[PDB]
């Protein structure tokens, strides 16, 4: 059963087991059942924890439903993969990645007086090749001022840092000024449109490069696992995989009464059905009652 | 069965989705419970008056308990040890260079505790719980105090099950029961650690063969050692496989003196988990003589007045608090057990020292290793005339109770006759027999470094040495004959003596028939 | 009104009172502690503060914790309601069997009785142990010491004394376990359940022993006062009910050691080897209460640990002056296998006068001692030369003394677990007759190993003819059992088919048991 915070997150979900639970709930509602009350409770930390653990239940069947574009030619499968991850994030209740990680930056730095604690507390979300390049520039302006560079904006002890940090940002490879002009906006729509159309070219470059780096790392991990696997003899392979499969079955069979254990063994039985159904008619595929 | 659906076949199968849902179902009613009952408790402060030598005298902290963990504002912890009218004496768990005069000390409210449980198995921790092997936090673990009162009279039962060390100089002559504490005392580089490492590695060999209830989980407490010395033991316990059952509590020589004083208590608390929940533990405190030097350092820097050699008065109570926690519990409490092996290093074979005579007085047995026996070839260098076991014949192997009674009866006769016959006066054809037979037994109890012999191959070898089968075999290859006595004798006669646990009348007549069809060297 | 904790340094607690300080040796009780913590006032430190020692651990004590004066010393239940129970130092029952009935609870601090109420009467306590009954005979009502280092047999000898003189005698017994192992206290308790001396439940009133236990896990305050609690139970049985008490005190050394462990924290500059300046007076104040008075009698058997087989250490050397019979057990006698390892020369008694135990006992004991002494004077030349010159009388001295040395050994009824042997009770006349036989050349026809671990002189003859029958019949199995046996020894695969397999799990079940207990409690 769903707990009505379960089902409000699954209305915009499009995976299978979320949609059948939504449809069973609505077919319960049509047959003379009332909705329960929505909790106007659970203050901000519990609300954030609930949306964190409810976004993951929308993301986790959605990540498994997205085909990786491994071993592909052209950037259009990488753009398919990144657009599918974008759509899954939007279905799970996230915003655009830019808005969401900017919100994470502003959440981690509400206490920030200096740029040193900015560059040290957002270290988990900025790459080391950029955090070190901004740390050395903060140290270069700190050697000039001989006073701590503070996080003010109007203080030009900050601006002597920021004019070189923009140079670091343009030496990384990313156009900082069109990003600042996009998230600063403009008055007339015709002059903000021409810079949004440049920001979106940067944005497509950036998310395609991130998805491509993830795909190339998955390709390298698959090739490493295969070349370590093709060095074994066959009986070693069979007993290793059979031992791992047997241990992973017994870890879900010693779990009795947990929902994930029954779902695990039901999916094992569904895989065995798939194997039997393609053994029944191998030219037609599995039997789908349409 | 056939033709399921389309909407049933669109599901991704082994996604998480329900482990995530299980965590969010067990978590949110538990964290609304935490937030609805949340008072941010009043933290009592204290100022550092002075600091130096790992002691910080703290002003204030008026509600602090004796033995309570305190926290400095540098992040380094402490323990309030002597509460005085004007200040608190706080031993510092780490480097005291980060503490200044006037620093703030907060009391944590809690007495010193370590994480115990089965999540400590496999891991290498420091003197209080925190793992130093680089494998993240201790999952599946639970905190409990390091200073627990030992079980009283009614909480015990008599030590009857045997603890097999795999060292036949020990398992024959000074046998060890489960719940018995046994001192491994010796001089500087004898085989003290090697006796204790062989007792741990042997429990790995027995745990694969016994049922799950009678498995012994070992804890090695390394106090005051090198950090690379204990890295050689984690490498040895990994490539043997004993690290599956072993916890290592490592308070090395660079750790602070309160971390080495407290590490035997942390290791005893990690091993008391298995005692209290019906399993069996084996704790090894390597150099309790290095724990007492760490205790003497704090006691002399807390200005407690020195006694013998410089030691505090309560240094007997230091070790008897700790070794009395090794017990065999009653069956009402689970039948669990904890077997201790304190190690004490003497200086020149002088067991009359202060810390040496304390632990000799506490523990049941004693495994006295001699440096002159070490170099004569006798390794393990066990002084069979001084090594005791107070449990004795109560908890040894019944198959070797009837063989190693004769073994110590002959080796007692070997000792005084060799004191006379090394002068070279005269020999008597039966005095000639006892110093020729006792040389067969002395070479029989020798052993290699990291090969514990199970219990049945030990008792067959002392059988073949005491039932005359190793007479007229030359003394140089009795250490080389007895691999043939174990390999050429049938491997299914070892199963019967393991299953019976005793030499039946239908087995001595079969085994001594099998000790004749062996090809002995020299002969 | 009440006082408050001012200072906690180890087991020594300073309590500050604002008016009406408690007396010295008065017990104070900390309220708000997890366990019942009893402090005992040791001294007045001077500015309205007293210095106390704690009877339990001081971990968890806070400066300013409230402390209640009880107005009296530590008071423990005494009487017939304690027979069959195990008590603490502070009288709490630790056997998990209800409360203690407590007819007339009593303070544990007393003066020694007087000089006028002493009894100067000496009668022998026959123990069954022939070295004890022969060479250092115990006085029925006097103080007995058992000396020795670690592992010589003080606990085995005191257990043999317990089940040899305590199983049926005219009064009651009190065992005071002072600072020894908890394992052997449990072993003693279970052995007295099986021996019927302590009865549980409804027949608790027919019990003949009180256990008072102060073992090694306890702090030095508790191990210093538990001997006084066992003394107070015995002093009730002697002073009020007027009957004979046996008082077995395992390791009276631990009383002195426990007083030494707190001593320099009490503000005393250290004395010799490491001990307190008040070692002799603390020991004397304990030992002078264990007296036969005109009211009753207390026969005390105290084990004394010597620290490194060293009888010159001040803690045994102080207590040597308090004992009527000092049985000294030696390491050298124990490494020979002579058990009980009683040093025959070093063990003395005040019952070894000829006008007390007769001349036929006195002269055989002194003759046995003289033969064992000139054997020791010969033994430095036997180990070098080897009995090639020894004059046909000193050879007879060596032979008779080896027979005497074996004949002092005796299998104990409590050491059947250890070696193999059923235990022997030897009467006094039997060991007098036996040692007078061995001393006067009467048993030179026997082997000297027929004297080893036997009851009396007729069991020497019963073992000598057994040895002859045995070693003259070694030649019985050199012709058979090598082939063509009775097939009562079946084949090996048949023997391993009877080995019914134990299931081995290969899971260790630990992480499920941990979460099972985490969902429990
Ligand atoms: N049974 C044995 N057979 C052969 N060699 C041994 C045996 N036991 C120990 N050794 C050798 O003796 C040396 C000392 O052993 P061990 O490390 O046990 O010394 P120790 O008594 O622990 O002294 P320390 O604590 O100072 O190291 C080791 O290098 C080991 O190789
Ligand atoms: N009468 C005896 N017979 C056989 N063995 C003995 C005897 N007395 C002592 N022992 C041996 O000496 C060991 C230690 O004696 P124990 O009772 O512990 O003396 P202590 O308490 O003085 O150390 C015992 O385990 C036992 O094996
Ligand atoms: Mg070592
Ligand atoms: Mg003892």
């Amino acid at each position: 059963a769903v707990s009505k915070k379960e089902v409000l997150y699954f209305l915009s979900s499009k995976d299978a087991e979320s949609s059948t639970a939504v449809k069973s709930y609505l077919k319960s509602l049509y047959a003379g059942a009332q909705v329960e009350a929505t909790e106007t409770d659970a203050s901000e930390l519990i609300a954030q924890l609930e949306k964190k653990y409810l976004s993951a239940q929308v993301v986790e069947p959605g990540v498994h439903n997205i085909a990786l574009p491994l071993g592909e030619s052209g950037s259009a499968p990488v753009k398919r993969y990144a657009a599918e991850l974008f759509n899954l994030g939007a279905q799970a209740g996230f915003e655009c990645p830019f808005i969401e990680v900017s919100k994470k930056f502003g959440q981690e730095t509400a206490t920030s007086e200096t740029v040193k604690d900015v560059l040290n507390k957002t270290k988990s979300y900025v790459s080391a090749d950029y955090n070190a390049a901004l740390n050395e520039v903060l140290s270069s302006v700190e050697a000039e001022i001989n006073g701590p560079v503070l996080f003010d904006g109007k203080t030009e002890g900050f601006k002597k840092f920021a004019a070189k940090a923009k140079a670091v940002a343009v030496s990384r490879g990313l156009p900082a000024d069109t990003i600042l002009a996009y998230c600063a906006g403009s008055a007339n729509e015709d002059a903000a449109d021409k810079v949004s159309k440049e920001f979106f070219t940067w944005f497509e470059s950036a998310y395609t490069a991130d998805a491509a780096a993830e795909v190339k790392a998955i390709e390298a991990e698959a090739a490493s696992i295969l070349d370590r696997h093709l060095a074994k003899p066959v009986a070693q392979i069979r007993k290793e995989q059979a031992s791992a499969y047997a241990s992973l079955l017994k870890r879900a069979e010693t779990a009795k009464g947990a929902k994930w254990a029954e779902k695990y063994l039901e999916d094992v039985k569904a895989v065995q059905w798939f194997d039997a159904s393609v053994a029944e008619a191998p030219a037609s595929g599995p039997k789908v009652a349409a | 069965a056939d033709a399921k659906a389309l909407d049933e076949l669109r599901k991704p199968k082994f996604s998480s989705k329900y482990l995530i849902q299980h965590v969010s179902q067990k978590l949110i009613p538990a964290v609304k419970e935490w937030e609805k009952s949340y008072q941010p408790p009043v933290i009592h402060l204290g100022r550092v008056l002075s600091v130096g030598d790992g002691i910080a005298r703290v002003y204030g902290l008026k509600s602090v308990q004796a033995g309570e963990l305190v926290c400095f504002d540098s992040g380094v912890k402490g323990m309030a040890l002597n509460l005085q009218a004007d200040h608190v004496g706080v031993v510092v768990f780490g480097n005291d260079s980060v503490i200044h005069q006037g620093d703030l000390v907060y009391r944590t409210g809690q007495i010193v505790n370590v994480p115990i449980g089965p999540g400590t198995l496999g891991r290498v921790t420091d003197g209080l719980g925190q793992p130093i092997d680089g494998k993240g936090p201790l999952t599946n673990v639970r905190s409990s105090l390091v200073e627990v009162k030992a079980p009283g009279i009614i909480a015990r039962q008599s030590v009857r099950e045997p603890l097999f060390t795999g060292v036949k100089a020990v398992d024959a002559l000074v046998p060890i029961g489960r719940g018995q504490r046994e001192l491994i005392i010796g001089d500087r580089q004898t085989g003290k650690t090697a006796v204790a490492i062989d007792a741990i590695i042997h429990q790995k060999n027995c745990n694969e063969q016994v049922p799950k209830a009678q498995r012994v989980y070992c804890v090695y407490v390394a106090v005051g050692q090198k950090r690379s010395t204990v890295a050689q033991l984690v490498k040895l316990f990994t490539q043997t496989g004993a690290m599956r059952y072993t916890i290592m509590v490592s308070a090395t020589a660079s750790d602070a003196a309160p971390l080495q004083f407290l590490a035997p208590y942390s290791g005893c608390a990690m091993a008391e988990y298995f005692r209290d929940t019906g399993k069996h533990g084996l704790i090894i405190y390597d150099d309790l003589s290095k724990q007492s030097v760490a205790y003497r350092q704090m006691s002399l820097l807390l200005r407690r007045p020195p006694g013998r050699e410089a030691f505090p008065g309560d240094v007997f109570y230091l070790h008897s608090r700790l070794l009395e926690r090794a017990a065999k519990l009653s069956k009402e409490l689970g039948g669990g057990s904890l077997t201790a092996f304190p190690v004490i290093e003497t200086q020149a074979g002088d067991v009359s020292a202060y810390i040496a005579t304390n632990v000799i007085s506490i523990t049941d047995g004693q495994i006295f290793l001699e440096t002159e026996l070490f170099y004569k070839g006798i390794r393990p260098a066990l002084n069979v005339g001084l090594s005791v076991s107070r449990v004795g014949s109560a908890a040894q192997f019944p198959g070797m109770k009837q063989v190693a009674g004769t073994l110590k009866l002959e080796l007692a006769q070997y000792r005084e006759v060799a004191a006379f016959a090394q002068f070279g006066s005269d020999l008597d054809a039966a005095t000639q027999y006892v110093l020729e037979r006792g040389a067969r037994l002395t070479e029989m109890l020798k052993q290699k470094q990291f090969a514990p012999i199970p219990i049945e191959r030990q008792t067959v070898a002392v059988y073949a040495a005491t039932k005359g089968f190793l007479d007229k075999v030359r003394v140089q290859d009795i250490v080389a004959a007895e691999e043939a006595v174990i390999s050429q004798v049938n491997p299914a006669v070892f199963k019967i003596l393991k299953a019976n646990g005793k030499i039946t009348p239908a087995l001595d007549a079969h085994l001594k028939a099998e000790l004749r069809k062996v090809k002995l060297p020299g002969a | 009104d009440a006082g408050y904790v001012s200072q906690v340094i180890g087991p020594v607690v300073d309590v500050r009172f604002d008016g009406e300080l408690p007396s010295i040796l008065s017990s104070l009780e900390v309220e708000g502690h997890s366990v019942r913590l009893v402090l005992e006032v040791a001294q007045h430190m001077g500015d309205n503060t007293v210095r106390c020692i704690a009877m339990d651990s001081t971990d968890g004590l806070v400066r300013g914790q409230k402390v209640v004066d009880t107005g009296s010393p530590i008071k423990v239940p005494v009487g017939r309601g304690t027979l069959g129970r195990i008590m603490n130092v502070i009288g709490e029952p630790v056997d998990e069997q209800g409360p203690i009935d407590a007819a007339d609870i009593w303070s544990i601090h007393r003066e020694a009785p007087e000089f006028t109420e002493q009894s100067t009467e000496q009668e022998i306590l026959v123990t069954g142990i022939k070295v004890v009954d022969l060479l250092a005979p115990y006085q029925r009502g006097g103080k007995i010491g058992l000396f020795g280092g670690a592992g010589v047999g003080k606990t085995v000898l005191i257990m043999e004394l317990i089940n040899n003189v305590a199983k049926a005698h005219g009064g009651f017994s009190v065992f005071a376990g002072v600072g020894e192992r908890t394992r052997e206290g449990n072993d003693l308790y279970r052995e007295m359940i099986e021996s019927g001396v302590i009865k549980l439940g409804a027949e608790r009133g027919n019990s003949k022993c009180t256990l008072v236990y102060g073992q090694m896990n306890e702090p030095p305050g508790a191990r210093a006062r538990v001997a006084l609690t066992g003394l107070t139970v015995a002093e009730y049985f002697r002073d009020i009910e007027g009957q004979d008490v046996l008082l077995f005190v395992d390791n009276i050394f631990r009383f002195t050691q426990a007083n030494s462990e707190v001593s320099a924290l009490l503000g005393r500059i250290p004395s010799a080897v490491g001990y307190q300046p008040t070692l002799a007076t603390d020991l004397g104040g304990l030992q002078e209460r264990i007296t036969t008075t005109t009211k009753g009698s207390i026969t005390s058997v105290q084990a004394v640990y010597v620290p490194a087989d060293d009888l010159t250490d001040p803690a045994p050397a102080t207590t040597f002056a308090h004992l009527d019979a000092t049985t000294v057990l030696s390491r050298s006698i124990a490494e020979l296998g002579i058990y009980p390892a009683v040093d025959p020369l070093d063990s003395t008694s005040r019952m070894l006068n000829p006008n007390v135990i007769g001349a036929e006992h006195y002269n055989v004991a002194r003759g046995v001692q003289k033969v064992l002494q000139d054997y020791k004077n010969l033994q430095d030349i036997i180990a070098i030369l080897g009995m090639d010159e020894l004059s046909e009388e000193d050879k007879l001295t060596v032979a008779r003394a080896r027979k005497i040395q074996r004949f002092l050994s005796q299998p104990f009824q409590v050491a059947e677990v250890f070696t193999g042997t059923p235990g022997k009770y030897v009467d006094l006349a039997d060991t007098i007759s036996g040692f007078q036989g061995v001393l006067t050349g009467k048993y030179d026809d026997l082997p000297e190993m027929a004297f080893y671990m036997v009851g009396d002189i007729k069991e020497v003859k019963e073992k000598a003819d057994k040895m002859a029958k045995d070693i003259a019949s070694r030649k019985e199995a050199d012709n058979k059992k090598v082939s063509e046996e009775l097939k009562d020894i079946p084949s090996l695969d048949k023997l391993v088919s009877e080995i019914k397999e134990v299931v081995i799990e290969e899971d260790d079940g630990l992480e499920e048991d941990f979460k099972a207990e985490a969902l429990s409690s």
